Formats: structure tokens, C-alpha cells, sequence
RNA sequence: AGGACCGAACCGACUAAUGUUGAAAAAUUAGCGGAUGACUUGUGGCUGGGGGUGAAAGGCCAAUCAAACCGGGAGAUAGCU
RNA sequence: GCUCGCCGGAAGACCAAGGGUUCCUGUCCAACGUUAAUCGGGGCAGGGUGAGUCGACCCCUAAGGCGAGGCCGAAAGGCGUAGUCGAUGGGAAACAGGUUAAUAUUCCUGUACUUGGUGUUACUGCGAAGGGGGGACGGAGAAGGCUAUGUUGGCCGGGCGACGGUUGUCCCGGUUUAAGCGUGUAGGCUGGUUUUCCAGGCAAAUCCGGAAAAUCAAGGCUGAGGCGUGAUGACGAGGCACUACGGUGCUGAAGCAACAAAUGCCCUGCUUCCAGGAAAAGCCUCUAAGCAUCAGGUAACAUCAAAUCGUACCCCAAACCGACACAGGUGGUCAGGUAGAGAAUACCAAGGCGCUUGAGAGAACUCGGGUGAAGGAACUAGGCAAAAUGGUGCCGUAACUUCGGGAGAAGGCACGCUGAUAUGUAGGUGAGGUCCCUCGCGGAUGGAGCUGAAAUCAGUCGAAGAUACCAGCUGGCUGCAACUGUUUAUUAAAAACACAGCACUGUGCAAACACGAAAGUGGACGUAUACGGUGUGACGCCUGCCCGGUGCCGGAAGGUUAAU
């Protein structure tokens, strides 16, 4: 199993948009941001504990980080992860 | 049998094909097959060391039995077969044991026919056996050098060695070359000789023919500049300088063996 | 008209890249000067 | 603009073209040269 | 069948005109040669500087080649400007 | 938005490489955009890339790299065995439809498939850095069977028409459906089965190879496509209801046949030719050591797992390489209509564009073109440039020749449209029916239907019927080079280089020779019918004399002659 002090390291927020609130309201699938480095099994079990829900499978891509600047120095962001968590048909959150 | 072909095209004005109607039309035996790779001329440093090779034509190596070690086991021609990596052909054969091997392709020797090799074996063409039981006058090919070592006089077509004395421990050969040589009469040798004589009579033709069996063109010296080859420069044609080799040593006429090692084997140079 | 950069990513790691100035006396020594030099990248890895 | 501005006022410093004066610019020289010999 | 014939792709580059502070540090347009072969091309690899490679022109080796580029000896030396 | 023009083997679509947010939305016009800009690949912010099946990673290897020991080398280091890496190659598996402003073989719907782990049950000999098979692989050519795709008819829905006619031999549109599973066909290959024996596959072997018999004449392997199912589902021209007029839902007819047909598939086939055409793993098998009522193997069922990284967007380009939003360069894939031999060319479809300065005027002159009286190379260094020729069929065709050519020599004639032969022939395809059955994806007959040259005769139109585009100028004498090729990237493509062929010469294998302080490597896993060097340069007739000089080869007597 998954240690629990790993398995709270995992997600680290919700991802707010429109293609994550029709994923919500259109196909179970709740969108958040996790890990960098969170497998795809990682981040099942972390769902399937903390928010006490049944996952049925997860989706992940790892979305890039744009250079913006301020002023005229420039600035790479940082890569993040984003999970695609699709829940059973037994859910709320 | 050797073609003149037609001339359509010129290209094939001239060439003259060595045609074989009795060799195998098809895959060679694959267990006696292995990969040849292509060089170029170049050594393990990446540097040309022998200049114009390089290109034509994919080969797969063949590996042909030059030792001749099954001896007193008969064996039966099985066919015939083209080596790309010799100017003879290939005969394959099947041992009584079920053993197939290639040989080097004697004169007369055709599919189903018995060679054997070893000292009590009949003297006959394809028959290989040691130079203490030879005859003394017959003509020999696939001749070993040293004892146990393999076949290395006489191997490329149409070539024999005739054995001329049996003076000892040693049997005097006159080599192809016209050199009489002293071999260990222990040496083995096969019977006979090799068989594609009509080889030398073809002519090739056109100059993608030389292309593909892997010879650059050759530039002559008198045709660069003073920097490449000694020959070189000189307001049209201009020779003037005894002929040398592209690093100058002397061609046309200066010997370059120095051995001094198998000097004592060498009853006679060639001429 | 092709001009002479033609690029690919692997030829330039393979020949240019990290593992291959470390590979050998005088490519450390290329990475020692560019340190010694202070260079912001070294190599060109990416 | 700067920056291009001075690599690209140091374009034909190393040059080897013969035929064209000073890298770029196209004359007749060759013919005014082996005219005069 | 053919280093076969005509001819597109494809490779090339014979002529002319334009261009020559170009649209382009070698091209465009109209014709032109090869076009199953000694062809052409992609990806990778190997050869290195008095060295490579060269169907040989002193050609090519990163718009550089009768000896690359970078750094150093080095503020070479300059009875010359 | 309506018209107009351009590309349409691309100026459309999809990628690889390369780039790296340029993608999509809102917002701003300072600078960037060769002008203005409300617009933008610009500024700012937000969003966006979803995989057991695609690709990478991974398993395996080529060229080649690195390389424990090792051999070698003043040192640095060179080479290299075991090994280990290295794709551009070999290795398991997913398709259709729908959806987002922006992703989709990844999400959703439907239907699937693959490989491992574990467990149960039934049977059971399993077991390798080892043996065998297989993987496993050339150029060209030829058909045959198909399909993609297209055309026409039928069917279904709609129209009867701004200007004469248009209820019909009329017009517009649609007529689509996959993987998987089942069947096994047109082909292609091979005799099959059983028993005994063996100097081979380092050992063993029931596997491979081999040698005997005996019997049967068939079995096996492979294989496009079609057919059935998937699918009473999806999709579907269009209508219906609301309509932030952007669309959003609902409903939805027919959904067939004939012919033509690939450069794709059977085909890694077949025929043929020399120039003789990767490897290793997965895969199938054999056993050795061992383990043998255990482990393991096989089969069925169930269950779990299939991680990680890529996925946006451009990609013949305003996003890559060219300093530029540069008339240049850049690999692969798809490839509709009509005419055509055709991927040429013309005009078009799907689709995409009008090239980020415009408005005038209508001088010289320059550039790109059109035409030209009479003449017709008089131009000029020179017919440079332009003009001309140009297709298919048939007739006809010289010198010379290596007997192949020359030759498309040269030079001519025919060509449209309509009608008849013949309400479209010869030919191709071929249904229903009929006959037989080793009964079906069968063969024989039969010709409905479709497709369809080419020729002759008759007529008719124009100045002209290869009407556009496309598409040889021809002949005579002669120098050089035999020929195809190669070369001065960027003023020289040539008679120069190359070449087949010839000769001379070296070279006996630890070969000469070359790279290398050496080890070693190439020569070559070649062996004098071979290899290296040098010259000449197809072929034909030939290649004369000179050995005093320089070189080379040979000789050893004498003279001179170093280190010692």
C-alpha cells in the first residue's frame, strides 16, 4: 500500500476552468492539480482517501510552464501536473 | 561457356559473360552463411590504406572448408554453387554423416560425386590428402603451408600447383606463380585443379561493371598536382621522372621483398 | 540555398552535449575553462 | 537593435570573395586588372 | 535485356535576359542535360590540419582553404607607410 | 455578405526533423508589422495538450562507439577480448461514431483485442549466457485475382424554374457504415505418414541432419478479397420546435446494382538475371546439469495490472535552416472530375488563398510580352536572342557501319462533327434461367444488362479539325574525345578526369603496400585467373631503330671504403 504521508503530498489543489466544470458536470471527472513527480496510482489512492470517493480511473498530463517577463526580464513559470480524476457513478465531491 | 553479348546499347558492345549453366539457381545453404561487412579500404584508425575499394554490390560470406579435416568419411557432391567472395565456385557437400560443407570447386568435378579426404583416401580429383602420398609430377590445389593450417596456394580459379620433388621432409612445388617453393610434406593438399578457368576470359564491358564489385576509379599521377603524387604538374603532360609509387618509391622493376625469414623456403624465385 | 546549420538535437548532444566534453582529458578541460570562465550553460544540453 | 546593429556592421570583416569588392560589392575589377597587365 | 530511347517527379546546371546599395553574400524567368543507374535521397556512423577526402579542380573540409577555425607564444618582426 | 480572380501531384490535408506556447479566448495599439490598423504569429491576462492498443521508454541488433582483464605506448594515451551501448532495421495489442473556442485511434457511446501477475480446477515430465528451425530479408519483368476510388443506372427526398422552351430520353442532392469475430476462396509453396539405424549439430536429444524400408496417395502451410456478423445500432438529404440569430435540441427517407479500375493488397509470391542480395531477439522446438508423488508445463475460468514521458500549434513554412513576416533550402504520407498515355498540361471539386502600401496619370527610357508592309542573316565575334518545328496512324527512308544502328533519317498523306454498316460493331464483363454433381466462395451452357475501341462509306461546317495548353527544326563537310558518366559549391562542364580494354612492374602470404613511436588494422576471412603500383585508354590496322646519359635489375673478380 501507499504510505499516508506520501499519499497527502499528492494533490495539491483544484483546477478551476470550464473544461474542468463541464468534466464535472457533464462526465464525473473532478480536474486538480497535483504532484509533479504522483504516479497515476498515487493519485487514485489519494482520492480514494481523502476525499472518501471511488475513482474509477485518472488521467494525467503534465502541462509546461510559459515564459513570461516582467519588465524585460524573462521568466520560464513551472511545470505542473494535472490529473483528469474520473469518479464512479456514487459521488459528490 | 563464354557469351559475347549482343551489341545493343554500348555498354554491352564489348562484354563477354562466363556463364554456368550447372551452377545452383537459388539460396545458398544457410548454416555455412555468415554477415561479410564492407570496409571501404579502411583500416581501424578510419584512414584509406588501400586506395580504390569500396561500393558494389551486398556479399555474404561463405565458409568454406579449406582445412579438410573429416577424413576417411566419404562425401557426395551435393551441387554447385556462385561465392561471390572467391573467382571459383563453391562446391556443396554432404558427408555420410550428415554433415554438409563447401569446398573449394575442383576442374572436373560435378554434382553426385564421392570426394574423400585423409591419408588412405584414393587418388582422384577432389581428394585431399597429404603431400607425403602424393605423387611426385601431379597437379595439386587448395595447398596447405604449414601442417593443420589450411588451404592457402592455389585457391583462385582455374589454378593448380604441380608437385616436383620429394627430397626428405619437404616436397618442392612449383608454384602458379612460377616459383618453387619447399613445403612440409605433411601438408595436406586436394587433388586436381580449381575450377573456373574460364574466368580470365571475361571482359566486363562498361565501368559501373568494375563499379560493382567494389573498384573505385583509379586517377593517374601525371594527372594531379605536385602536392598529390610525384608525378604531377606540368603545363600539359609533361612526364619527366622515373615512374614511382604515389609515397615515391620506385615502380617498374624494384623488388620489394625483403623477408629473410622464409628465404630458406624458396628454392627458385619466379621469372 | 541549404546552408550549413542543419539542425538535429541528437548529433548535437552526441557530439557537442555533457557526457561527451566529460568523456575525455581535453573535453574536461573545455568544461573547466567554461566554470573557471563562469558560464552560465556549459554544455549546450538544452 | 543595437546588438544587430553591430554584428551586422561586423558581417564582412573575415571575408575571401575576389571578384566582389570588400566581400559584397559587385565591379568590374577582374577585367580592369587583366586589362592593364 | 539495356551504365537502352522519349519524358514528369527527382538530381543537375548548357545558354540568354533580368538582378548586380539584389526578393537572393549565386537566385528568378524562358529554353537545357540525366532520369533503372558509376542514379538519387532520409537517418545514424567513420576519416582532421602538412592531416583528411579527392572519377584530380589545388577541388572540398560549417558563406573561410597553395595548408581550417579557436586560444596562446605575442606588443612576432616591419631598414616600410 | 454578395460578386470577381488564383492554386488544386498544391498555394489542399496529415506528420517526421526543427522550433517551443506561435494554439484558443478576452483585452491594448506605445514599439514590432516596410503604410493605416479597430487587426496580428505584437503587449497583457486567463485557458488549453487526458492513452494497456499511437510514438518514445522497453526487448534485440547493424554501421560504429566504449571497454573489466589484456596487448601496446616517455606521460597523456592507442587498440581490443568478455561485455555493454547504438536505429535509420526486427519485436504484443483499437476501430467506428459523437464532442471542445482550443485535445483526441487518448474524452464519451458502442463493439473489441493483447501481454503479464495471482488463485482455483483437470491433465502433465519440466528445465538453459547450450543444439535445430524460424525471424531472414537482391535487381528487373510479367500477368492474374482483388480493393481503394470513380462513372452510370435504380431507389429516395426536393424542384418545375427572372429570358424562348422545360411532366421528362428533364434538373439538384443523398445513396455511408470500421476494427474484431466466423467461414474459407482466386492464388503460392511442399508429397504425406509409420518403424528401424548413424563417424554429424563441442556433451545429450524424442529436435535438426543423414541411411534404409513399409504404406497411402492425399495431407499440411500460407493467402488477398468476397460473404455473414458487428449493425432491428450509428450515420444520413432534409424537415419540425425554440431561437442570447451565433445556432440549440427533436425527428429523419433511400441507403442498391452494373461497369471501369490503381503506382495500394495477394506478393517477403512467380519468372528471370548476375552484380548473388543484414544481424540478433521475440516465436517454435530438443534436451544437459538439476528437480522428479514438489517445482514447473499445458488448457479452462476468475481476478488484478499494463507504470513513466510525448500528445497544443507551424511543419515546402510569416513558427524550421537562410540577420528580415526574405521570390531560396527542407524527408515521408493522401492524391477526386473532364480531356489526356500520364503524377505532364488546361479548366475545375474538397480545401485554401488574393501574395501588409495605396490612389492616379498613360511622357522619355528600362523590364516582361503581342503584332508587323517589302526583304529575309544583309545583323554579328558568332543566327546570340527570337521565329520555326512539334501528336497518333500509315506509306517511305541514303551514305556509312562494330550489322545493333544511322532512323523519329529525310519526305509525305489522313485527322472535326453527324449518319449508316451496328435503334453502338469487334472486344471486355456477365445476371436470371437451364444441366450435372465429389453440393458450393463449384464447374458446363446461356446470353439479359453494362462498358466499348477502331475502320469504311455517305454527308455537313469553318480561313483553319494534331484547332487551346502540351508538343523534335532538318540536312551536308570536318577537329577532338570511343560510348553512359565525373569535375573547378559561387565567372571554366571541356578536347580535361574517369572508363572498359592493353602493357610493364612488384607481390609466395606473418604477401607487397598503407595507417600506426608500438600493439594492431586495412590489403582479405582474399592466395598469383589474386592483390598493389605505374602508364596508355572501346574497337580496327599497328607499335620501327637507340642501353652512350639518368634509373632499375643482375654479377662478383679487382680498386676504394665506416663503426670495430
Amino acid at each position: 500500500m501507499i504510505r499516508e504521508e506520501r499519499l497527502l503530498k499528492v494533490l495539491r489543489a483544484p483546477h478551476v476552468s470550464e473544461k474542468a466544470s463541464t468534466a464535472m458536470e457533464k462526465s464525473n471527472t473532478i480536474v486538480l492539480k497535483v504532484a509533479k513527480d504522483a504516479t497515476k496510482a498515487e493519485i487514485k489512492a489519494a482520492v480514494q482517501k481523502l476525499f472518501e470517493v471511488e475513482v474509477e480511473v485518472v488521467n494525467t498530463l503534465v502541462v509546461k510552464g510559459k515564459v513570461k517577463r516582467h519588465g524585460q526580464r524573462i521568466g520560464r513559470r513551472s511545470d505542473w501536473k494535472k490529473a483528469y480524476v474520473t469518479l464512479k457513478e456514487g459521488q459528490n465531491l | 561457356a563464354v557469351v559475347k553479348c549482343k551489341p545493343t546499347s554500348p555498354g554491352r558492345r564489348h562484354v563477354v559473360k562466363v556463364v554456368n549453366p550447372e551452377l545452383h539457381k537459388g539460396k545458398p545453404f544457410a548454416p555455412l552463411l555468415e554477415k561479410n561487412s564492407k570496409s571501404g579500404g579502411r583500416n581501424n584508425n578510419g584512414r584509406i590504406t588501400t586506395r580504390h575499394i569500396g561500393g558494389g554490390h551486398k556479399q555474404a560470406y561463405r565458409i568454406v572448408d579449406f582445412k579438410r579435416n573429416k577424413d576417411g568419411i566419404p562425401a557426395v557432391v551435393e551441387r554447385l554453387e556462385y561465392d561471390p567472395n572467391r573467382s571459383a565456385n563453391i562446391a556443396l557437400v554432404l558427408y555420410k554423416d550428415g554433415e554438409r560443407r563447401y569446398i573449394l570447386a575442383p576442374k572436373g568435378l560435378k554434382a553426385g560425386d564421392q570426394i574423400q579426404s585423409g591419408v588412405d583416401a584414393a587418388i582422384k580429383p577432389g581428394n585431399t590428402l597429404p603431400m607425403r602420398n602424393i605423387p611426385v609430377g601431379s597437379t595439386v590445389h587448395n595447398v596447405e603451408m604449414k601442417p593443420g593450417k589450411g588451404g592457402q596456394l592455389a585457391r583462385s580459379a582455374g589454378t593448380y600447383v604441380q608437385i616436383v620433388a620429394r627430397d626428405g621432409a619437404y616436397v618442392t612445388l612449383r608454384l602458379r606463380s612460377g616459383e618453387m617453393r619447399k613445403v612440409e610434406a605433411d601438408c595436406r593438399a586436394t587433388l586436381g585443379e580449381v575450377g573456373n578457368a574460364e574466368h580470365m576470359l571475361r571482359v566486363l564491358g562498361k565501368a559501373g561493371a568494375a563499379r560493382w564489385r567494389g573498384v573505385r576509379p583509379t586517377v593517374r599521377g601525371t594527372a594531379m598536382n605536385p602536392v598529390d603524387h610525384p608525378h604531377g604538374g606540368g603545363e600539359g603532360r609533361n612526364f619527366g621522372k622515373h615512374p614511382v609509387t604515389p609515397w615515391g618509391v620506385q615502380t617498374k622493376g624494384k623488388k620489394t621483398r625483403s623477408n629473410k625469414r622464409t628465404d630458406k623456403f624458396i628454392v627458385r624465385r619466379r621469372s | 540555398m541549404k546552408r550549413t546549420f542543419q539542425p538535429s538535437v541528437l548529433k548535437r548532444n552526441r557530439s557537442h552535449g555533457f557526457r561527451a566534453r566529460m568523456a575525455t582529458k581535453n573535453g574536461r578541460q573545455v568544461l573547466a575553462r567554461r566554470r573557471a570562465k563562469g558560464r552560465a550553460r556549459l554544455t549546450v544540453s538544452k | 537593435m543595437d546588438i544587430n546593429w553591430r554584428h551586422n556592421q561586423s558581417t564582412f570583416y573575415h571575408f575571401t570573395s575576389d571578384h566582389r569588392i570588400s566581400g559584397w560589392k559587385e565591379t568590374n575589377a577582374m577585367y580592369v586588372a587583366l586589362n592593364s597587365q
